[PDB]
């Protein structure tokens, strides 16, 4: 779980006598910073 | 005390002594007390017109002492000449201090909120019978407990119950109310029929069962 996901198409990889060139993509781990609440107060009814 | 009765079609004057009391015996000093003339009950209105005070006819009222006062000759001579006077002094008389009925009800469990008005012309106002009754209850509980220069321990903690509107405070409030209703002896018993709160504000009713 150290990273969320990963597209296992997305890697490239080209080699060149002794030299290799390397790309590729990763999912990190989303954060979830902002919260945002809509809070209402309402009447109520109690009755006997 | 008395019971009220109405005169039905083509019932006798021993009838209904004999329903409420058992002995139709006592007919003859029932009679009294109602100030009737021989033909005491009388099915026709146009025969009541011969002298109408001193008789009954079908839809007339009826006074029914209880049986304790049928035999006092007081309550014989009072109940023969008063007539429908009688709730009205059996409930009493007093000066009527609603002047303002519209704003005592915005500003209660605080003081100076009564005062005298005027009726009739050149008399200060008086109220009487059921009005009076309610008047009474009216001021009582809106006085707190020991507010009065003498016999404290009258009128109620209505000022000191207000809460949180949890239905604890509720219910304590009904049992003040109800304990400030039945505080006077004249008032039978009282109950709740509802309780209802709206936010901030409580609403209910109670029925209270006053002698006849």
């Amino acid at each position: 779980n150290e990273i969320q996901d990963f597209p296992a198409e997305d890697v490239q990889v080209i080699v060149e006598g002794n030299e290799a060139r390397i790309s590729m993509t990763v999912y990190p781990i989303r954060s979830f910073k902002k919260i945002s609440v809509s809070l209402v107060y309402k009447q109520q009814t109690l009755q006997a | 005390r008395f019971k009220k009765h109405v005169v039905q079609h083509e019932e006798t004057m021993q009838a209904i002594a004999q329903r409420y009391y058992g002995d139709v015996s006592y007919w003859i000093d029932l009679v009294e007390h109602n100030n009737l003339k021989y033909p005491y009950l009388v099915e026709t209105d146009e025969e009541k017109m011969k002298d109408p005070e001193r008789l009954a006819s079908t839809g007339d009222t009826l006074i029914i002492p209880i049986e304790s006062d049928l035999t006092d000759v007081s309550a014989k001579e009072i109940n023969s000449r008063d007539k429908d006077v009688l709730v009205e002094l059996a409930l009493g008389r007093d000066l009527n201090i609603t002047a303002d009925e519209k704003y005592f009800n915005e500003h209660g469990t605080s003081d100076n909120i009564l005062a005298f008005s005027t009726n009739g012309n050149g008399d200060l106002d008086t109220v009487k019978g059921i009005d009076n009754m309610k008047q009474q209850l009216q001021a009582r509980l809106l006085t707190p407990r020991g507010s009065l220069m003498l016999h404290p321990n009258y009128g109620s903690d209505l000022h000191n119950l207000f809460g949180l509107n949890i239905p604890e405070q509720a219910t304590l409030i009904e049992m003040e109310v109800l304990r400030t209703l039945t505080s006077d002896n004249r008032v039978k018993s009282a109950n709740l029929i509802d309780w209802k709160i709206q936010g901030n504000v409580y609403s209910g009713q109670f029925s209270v069962e006053i002698k006849s």
